[PDB]
């Protein structure tokens, strides 16, 4: 799995790809972990389908209630806090790290990390999931703050197009969400059109040569490509 | 199994023996403790394991019988209901929380008549039963590491028709041979008879 | 990692007065899957007149097959050009197997042929090599029907027959076997042995 | 531990194809996409294997020094089905010892106008047949082609290529540890030839993929 | 399995029952468990019948090579000797053997058993198998020194025959055999369903 | 196990294989499978036996009270819901997977749930042993509007993938077609495993076994 | 294994308006034998028989509750319960104990006696059921009985002829099996009738 | 330990950081993980020292004795095949996964890689090390074939410096050496003077905010610096 | 621990004895095997353990003694010797690739001048050994489950100069007190004298 969360001016970006895997077998290769939790805030779900799905429903239905109990939309706050506590409270029995993000008028857009262990930090982007490890640098080299909402739409699509082609576990579509004061805004790219493979790279396209002919000089050259 | 205990039934009654040993791992305490037990005036049981859980599964018994017996006018109750409520006690005993009562018995008693209108059969009945709530009605049966010697004996010598005389002897060959095989010292005996005037000692036997 | 696989499937040998028939299905099992549904590497030819049937791994039984056949190649070269019988072959067998007692073929054998008054003969043996001789046998996944089944029809304890009626019962507990063990299936490969010499037949099994 | 993914091969009326792809993992990590994992055994063979690569290096090195001497110093050109039980002994020895070979091969070529095509696993356990895989191959790709071989006749050679392509195709949906990028070899005339890489076509926009219809509350 | 043998005024007695069992299936139940090392020694198998063969295959071998080059007979205590040292130098490895060795030699009829530990006893009476805890007790009732051959003979038949009908391990056909002053003879094979008849009276 | 859904242009077929198992022996040749649940809407399950029975059955009978106490027809995620919460509660001790199918006032709605409670909707699935070899005909085949006849013989071959590569599924397939209006079960769609030779008969003569003791009852 | 401690095994057989069903006589501790004399049949009304397999103490236990349950239903509903019904409620009593089992296996034949349907059902520890028109089987030699019931039965027999067949397939399964044996007992039912039989077999 | 090697054209760069570490404690702050074979050939050390040095000089050893037996300077290939024997032959008592490259004239500038398990590969770079996996996506993104020798010395320093930002088991100096057909040079980069590191980079300067003061609004704000 | 040995001496001998048991898990095979096994004409060692070790471990010994023997003209050898021979068997052993020989001795011999110009002081010497080679000389010693019972005792009742019929009655006692007291059956003893005259059997003792 990877998935992100990046701040813009004005609002909040959402990232992912579509895979869900035992291990070296694709159960789902079209999966959404893109869940929302109120008209303009939204999770990433990474870690146990099970686990990740049944606390993202309940911290749902507990925003849902309190937004209709004072008549007013709840803030990105109030949703990160309640899904902290179920994260905190259950934390020996799951396997799971959020990304919550979202726009309310009083903060603009903000972007909070729940990692296993249920801490709660707030930041100007998250990365999560097994694919992560492959974009601290990426970012590191690449992001900048100020970035515009088509800008930030870009970026993150190529960041997800990098991890999923190093890492086995993430693969598939990658889908974004971004959320600001207007209507929020969903997009998928299939993998025919990613903005980055291996495979369509060039400094990739020819192959090592592991297989040389034999010969009567140590002088290494091409790959054998039929029998002699 | 450090303790063997026998039992047969012929006609007009049910031979019950006992080993008396009492050991702390290799070192014999005394070989003198009655394990065949009176419930009430026609009934006993034979048990083998642990001091602890033996006199308090046998006195749970003992109890729920008396209590029984008032609330009905102190009636002897038959021999097969006795027999019932003690499998009941083993198998629930095993799935609680305290565990199985580790024990096995032999159960004998003689039938009589109630009252006039009473169209039980009378007779003899000897039951073998398993730590883990087994029942089963048998001829003769065994507990211990000497169980198995004594069980081959039996089909070879025992008959229904012995005379009383022809049991006790019986009974005494089937203890010398537990003696004999058997590692674990099983030195003395006790051997009781139920019959149709009740439970008494074999002083003949040991 | 185990050094050991179970590739599954069935044999069976019935003995008459003056032949032998043998059988062994083609599945070769994986995990979970088949590699082929044609192996022939059950039933292998020591002699005109003895045959070794093998179950369980299938890498030990092609090891223990060419071991067999470089001894007896030694035996014709120190006796004069002439083969050892059913029985001599037999208690090599055995003697083989137990002298691997500290890692064992994990195969379960039969030797089946003529003895030497030219009647059928099956010796079935556990994986270290004991043995008895006896008129039918059967090993593999299937053995636990097939054998209650041959003492039902041939001893009839609780109550001479000829080549073709003989098998005719094989087909038939092959069949049955085929329908109720999840390893065995596809075809039956029979050989019919007698002193004239080897008959073949293959017989089609259900293929799920 | 880099290590190759899955290997597939089938014979059709005059040949026999074998295909796998560019790529070595290190776990989950896709480390090389661009390495050629198949090797020509002398005239008329040709191997690939999933599993550890280093073992795949050493086995087949080893088999190609025999057969390219045995050759030269006067005993004649090993075929397919020689090099087959030479490669079997070799596994089954290692085993035996308790340092296996922790590869599964396939061995595929044509000799005399017969092709051959055989596998071998890790504990020496052997087979041949009309098609053969390895790793993920053999739970995906041999239902399909197994039901392509049953038209009586056998396959020509574009219907054996057309199948063969949907195999890969599902490979790259379903197996995690792939890359869409992948080489043919073909024996046939008593030669093997080993294609360029080539990628398939794939289908992502399904109605129901769609982020609405997948999406978990509503 | 079940095997016993005695020593009585008129030689040794042996008998045995003849079920293979792992432990729940029956493999066989025409197994020969006395082993007929030559024509003046037998042998007996219980626990891993192929190591009790093999090792038995062997012991017949060094008997005979003796014989050829001593011109007699070896003595059963040397015979039994033989075996319990091979026992003992494989005693780290694993066998499973619980066997009897019988023969009448200068010194009169000798029994022995030997184990798989290096284990040798001298002894008038024994029983070996997972049913000698049932004939043991039938044995210990009837066995004294002066019993004829007939008797004795009836005296193992029965006790075998009240294992086989204890025990699930044990079954199939009571074998009884006698060693004598010229050799050995068996006496009788008879399936333990048709005993059950002749008993039960 | 091979067990199989696609949605086609005015519904959904659910399909199933007829081999039940214990260890290496065929218990059963011809389980059913497939289950009710509601008049609209069926299931397949995969797993333990008698928790993918108790799991359905429970649901089955909670969605009967919930139409006569509001008066409409059942949803599909309402079942949905349902199973997933009791699944959830007894974190995959109770292991069923299921494939749900159903049509409701919203269209064609198919979806798996696993046995720790996650689920998926999807256009085509597949669980049980057999569930890869199937997956492979599902991605050769499917495509968008099938007719009904497509569907049909596209979940047919799916399950003979299952027949007849994994050792654990067998027999023949069954079907289910799910439309707006009706439900229609067809056991033994496709049978490609008959008899190629005949049982051989086995008569016993009357008399044959020996008898010791009988006693007789009239009722 | 628990389920193998005490021994034991039973058959039942489907036929033209009847059924037989049978069981072995031994009870024993692993390779010990308490008694010979031990079948596992317990006849519920005239249209239904259970056999019951598996830790003898559970097999009593369970029995009991069953007896129980049947005697409550009778006052209440005022008939006898037919043979679905009654492994519907079986099935359901072995599920309430999923986590912490019985160790039986059930075995249920039975006859509706307006029509003539023959109804079997073999079940699980937790109550799984598998309800095949021909026979079902359980216990310890279940591998063999399995195999024999294949070989011998084929449709259509009437009382005297599938009696033949289920002694025969019992009796050959005991034989390759330590821990069943020592002859069987059968019920043969009709619409019409009930008998008995005893059968002889080895005592090894 | 972050390795990696280049190469450009007409020879290769070989490039490290300088730690060798417990797990949490640093025992040599200024370690040399560039350890020379022949004039020309260097290899990259990762995983055991005990066990990188001991192969290292063995190897060194027999190319010494190549050398004066043949009377020419050894080739690449040459000392990566007696290399990776000696990495296959002990697999299951080491940790080590090494690159050996240099220069000769048969074939130029050459890099081969000999990860854990003794396999061999020819490539035009490789990395290694705990920090090598922090790097895939930076090369992915950056790196082209056909750089000059001062091109490929900048891209290795600034690639080391982000590699080890990240990686706690990576740290310290930055070491270098170049080898083409002129003379070997090497350079070491002190921390103070690094192309990259996070305590300098001006998106990470301002703190989160974690530890809002005590209010009547749930506006987040700035940390509290003071107590009330 | 299944089998107790005893010994002790006084001023003119010393008196050992073992018990006759051999057994197979719970049951006994015979209880008559003598354990008290003669080396040479004035020593006996007596040893527990199963029957293997303990046989192969005595002819090994004896062998070694018969060896030395006739390489020095056929002289018997002092008990000190031999018991220093025995240790270092068993120490060695302990370290070897088979392992220890596990057994646990007593030996017992009397000393007598070779010649004229034998300087030795004449005399009953006793020696405890264990499986591991631990060896001292000793008044009294026992192993098995017994011996705990049997020291007592003898730190109780034990002097120096016992006569022969006072010593045959003090082992008796202890005998008898190994039967009382443990568990496992110890029915049968055999008991072997030492003296200036060589070895005898003591018959009055069981």
């Amino acid at each position: 799995t990877t998935i992100m969360a990046v701040a813009f001016k004005g609002g909040v970006v959402l990232a992912a790809d579509s895979r869900t895997s035992t291990g070296t077998y694709v159960v789902n290769r079209a999966s959404n972990k893109l869940t929302k939790l109120a008209e303009k805030i939204y999770c990433c779900r990474s870690g146990s389908a099970a686990d990740t799905q049944a606390l993202a429903e309940q911290t749902a239905n507990y925003l849902e209630s309190y937004e209709i109990d004072t008549s007013k939309p709840v803030n990105v706050t109030t949703a990160a806090n309640i899904f902290k506590k179920l994260c905190y409270m259950n934390k020996w029995n799951i396997s799971a790290g959020i990304i919550v993000a979202g726009y309310d008028p009083l903060n603009g857009g903000s972007v909070y990390s729940i990692p296993s262990g249920g801490s709660c930090v707030k930041l100007d982007y998250a990365l999560g999931g097994s694919g992560s490890i492959f974009l601290y640098s990426f970012f590191d080299a690449n992001y900048k703050t100020g970035m515009s909402k088509e800008e930030c739409v870009c970026f993150c699509q190529r960041a997800v197009a990098h991890a999923y082609s190093r890492d086995g576990s993430s693969g598939g579509l990658i889908r974004t969400i971004a959320l600001h004061q207007g209507e929020p805004e969903d997009m998928t790219i299939p993998w025919t059109k990613t903005p980055y493979c291996m495979e369509k790279d060039p400094k990739y396209r020819d192959l090592a040569v592991q297989n040389p002919p034999f010969s009567s000089s140590a002088k290494i050259t091409v790959n054998q490509s039929r029998s002699e | 199994m450090s303790e063997t205990t026998i039992a047969f039934r012929c006609n007009g009654f049910v031979l019950v023996a006992a080993a008396g040993l009492n050991a702390f791992y290799y070192i014999k305490i005394m070989d003198t403790e009655d394990k065949v037990t009176q419930l009430d005036s026609h009934k006993v049981v034979a048990c083998a394991g642990e001091n602890g859980p033996r006199v308090n599964f046998v006195e749970y018994i003992k109890c729920n019988m008396a209590l029984k017996r008032m609330r009905e006018h102190g009636r002897v109750i038959r021999t097969s209901a006795a027999a019932s409520f003690m499998r009941n006690a083993l198998a629930g005993a095993l799935r609680s929380r305290d565990g199985a009562y580790l024990v096995n018995c032999l159960l004998a008693g003689y039938d009589v008549a109630a009252s006039s209108d009473d169209d039980i059969a009378t007779g003899p009945h000897l039951y073998y039963m398993d730590y883990l709530g087994t029942m089963q009605e048998v001829p003769y049966g065994c507990h211990g590491y000497g169980a198995s010697f004594v069980i081959a004996m039996l089909d070879r010598l025992w008959r229904p028709d012995l005379t009383a005389q022809e049991a006790v002897d019986l009974m005494q060959k089937c203890c010398d041979e537990v003696k004999k095989r058997v590692v674990i010292s099983n030195d003395k005996f006790i051997c009781k008879a139920v019959t149709e005037n009740g439970v008494e000692i074999v002083n003949t036997v040991s | 990692w185990s050094p050991y696989a179970d590739n599954g499937g069935t044999i069976a040998a019935i003995a008459g007065k003056n032949y032998v028939i043998l059988g062994g299905d083609t599945r070769l099992n994986g995990d979970f899957c088949i590699h082929t549904r044609d192996d022939r590497t059950k039933l292998f030819q020591l002699t005109e007149h003895t045959f070794l049937a093998s179950t369980g791994m299938q890498a030990d039984r092609l090891q223990l097959q060419q071991m067999l056949k470089y001894r007896i190649q030694w035996y014709q070269y120190n006796n004069g050009g002439k083969l050892p019988s059913t029985k001599a072959i037999a208690k090599l067998t055995s003697t083989m197997l137990y002298q691997r007692r500290f890692f064992p073929y994990y195969t379960f054998n039969m030797v089946v042929g003529l003895d030497e008054k030219g009647a059928g003969v099956c010796y079935s043996y556990d994986p270290v090599g004991s043995t008895e001789p006896f008129r039918y046998g059967t090993s593999g996944s299937a053995s636990s029907f097939v054998e209650p089944l041959m003492d039902c029809l041939l001893t009839r304890q609780h109550m001479e027959l000829s080549m073709t009626e003989t098998l005719e019962m094989l087909k038939n507990a092959f069949t049955g076997a085929a329908e109720r063990d999840i390893f065995t299936g596809d075809a039956v490969c029979f050989h019919i042995i007698t002193a004239d010499g080897i008959r073949s037949e293959l017989f089609e099994l259900r293929n799920d | 531990m880099a290590s190759g993914g899955s290997v597939i091969g089938v014979k059709y009326n005059g040949g026999v194809l074998l295909a796998c792809d560019t790529l070595l993992s290190y776990g989950s990590l896709a480390k090389w996409p661009n390495i050629p994992r198949m090797k020509l055994v002398g005239a008329y063979t040709v191997m690939c294997a999933t599993g550890d690569y280093a073992d795949f290096q050493e086995m087949t090195t080893m088999i190609e020094n025999h057969v390219n001497r045995q050759q030269m110093y006067g005993g004649g050109a090993l075929t397919p089905n020689e090099v087959f039980c030479y490669l079997q002994r070799h596994v089954y020895h290692k085993r035996s010892q308790f340092e296996p070979c922790l590869c599964r091969f396939v061995v595929a070529g044509c000799h005399g106008g017969e092709p051959f095509l055989g596998g071998v696993d890790d504990v020496g356990t052997r087979w041949t047949d009309d098609c053969v895989a390895a790793g993920y191959g053999a739970y995906v790709a041999l239902p399909l082609l197994r039901q392509a071989l049953e038209k009586p006749g056998g396959l020509t050679r574009e219907e054996a290529i057309r199948v063969i392509k949907d195999c890969l195709r599902v490979l790259f949906y379903r197996e995690c540890r792939a890359i869409n990028k992948f080489q043919i070899a073909d024996a046939t005339s008593d030669m093997v030839s080993i294609g360029e890489p080539f990628e398939v076509e794939t289908n992502w926009e399904y109605d129901g993929f769609c982020f609405e219809k997948t999406a978990i509350i509503r | 399995t079940t095997t016993l043998g005695f020593h009585f005024d008129g030689g040794i007695i042996l008998a045995v029952d003849s079920r293979a069992s792992s432990g729940q299936y029956i493999s066989s139940q025409t197994v020969m468990k006395v082993l007929e090392i030559n024509e003046y020694l037998l042998g007996t198998m219980a626990g891993g019948a192929a190591d009790c063969q093999y090792w038995e295959r062997v012991l017949g071998m060094e008997c005979r090579l003796w014989e050829l080059r001593n011109n007699c007979r070896i003595s059963v205590a040397a015979a039994s000797k033989i075996l319990a040292n091979i026992t003992y130098s494989y005693r780290n490895y694993g066998l499973s053997m619980g066997t009897m060795v019988a023969g009448w030699d200068q010194f009169g009829p000798s029994l022995y058993y030997v184990d798989d530990k290096g284990t040798r006893v001298k002894h008038e009476l024994f029983s070996v198998g997972s049913g000698s805890i049932y004939a043991y007790g039938v044995l210990d009732q009837g066995y004294r020194k002066n019993l004829t051959v007939e008797e004795a003979c009836e005296l193992a038949r029965r006790s075998i025959f009240h294992a086989t009908y204890r025990d699930g391990a044990s079954g199939g056909i009571v074998t009884v055999y006698h060693v004598h002053q010229g050799g050995w003879t068996q006496i009788s094979r008879d399936d333990q369903t048709k005993l059950y008849d002749r008993y039960v009276l | 196990t091979t067990i199989v859904g696609v949605v086609y242009k005015e519904g959904v077929v659910l399909g199933a294989d007829t081999r039940a198992t214990e260890g290496s022996i065929v218990a059963d040749k011809r389980c059913k499978k497939i289950h009710y649940m509601a008049p609209n809407i069926m299931c397949c399950g995969a797993g333990t036996a008698a928790d993918t029975e108790a799991v359905t059955n429970m649901v089955s009978a909670n969605l009967a009270l919930h139409r006569l106490d509001t008066g409409k027809q059942s949803r599909v995620h309402e079942a949905l819901t349902m199973l997933k919460r009791h699944l959830y509660r007894y974190q995959g001790h109770v292991s069923a997977a299921l494939v749900l199918g159903g049509v409701d006032v919203e269209g064609p709605f198919l979806a798996t749930v696993a046995p720790h409670g996650s689920t998926d909707r999807l256009p085509f699935v597949s669980m049980g042993s057999g569930s890869i070899a199937a997956m492979s005909a599902l991605e050769t085949g499917y495509k968008e509007n099938m007719t009904l006849e497509e569907a049909k013989e596209l979940v047919a071959s799916a399950i003979r993938k299952g027949i007849f590569n994994d050792p654990y599924s067998g027999t023949q397939v069954d079907l289910c077609v799910i439309t707006k209006t009706k439900t229609e079960l067809l056991i033994g769609y496709d049978k490609p495993n008959e008899r190629k030779y005949p049982k051989q008969e086995i008569r016993f003569p009357p008399g044959t076994t020996p008898v010791l003791r009988e006693e007789i009852r009239r009722l | 294994s628990i389920l193998t401690y005490s021994g034991g095994s039973c058959l039942a057989m489907a036929g033209d308006g009847c059924f037989v069903i049978v069981s072995d006589n031994r009870l024993g501790e692993q390779l010990k034998t308490i008694s010979m004399e031990v079948p596992k049949l317990h006849v519920i009304n005239e249209s239904i028989v259970l056999g019951l397999t598996g830790l003898r103490t559970d097999q009593q236990t369970f029995s009991e509750k069953v007896r129980f349950r049947n005697e409550l239903y009778k006052l209440r509903e005022e008939r006898e319960i037919g043979g679905k019904a009654f492994a519907a409620l079986v099935s359901s009593m072995l599920y309430e104990a999923r986590f912490g089992p019985w160790f039986v296996e059930p075995v249920i034949a039975s006859i509706d006696k307006r029509t003539g349907e023959v109804y079997l059902c073999a079940m699980d520890l937790i109550g799984a059921p598998c309800e095949p028109e021909d026979y079902v089987c359980a216990g310890t030699c279940a591998e063999s009985l399995h195999g024999m019931c294949e070989a011998l039965w084929r449709p259509g027999l009437g009382p005297e002829e599938l009696f033949e067949v289920a002694a025969q397939a019992m009796l050959s399964a005991c034989d390759r099996d330590s821990l069943s044996g020592y002859g069987a007992v059968a019920a043969i039912v009709t619409r019409d009738k009930m008998t008995t039989r005893l059968i002889n077999g080895r005592k090894d």
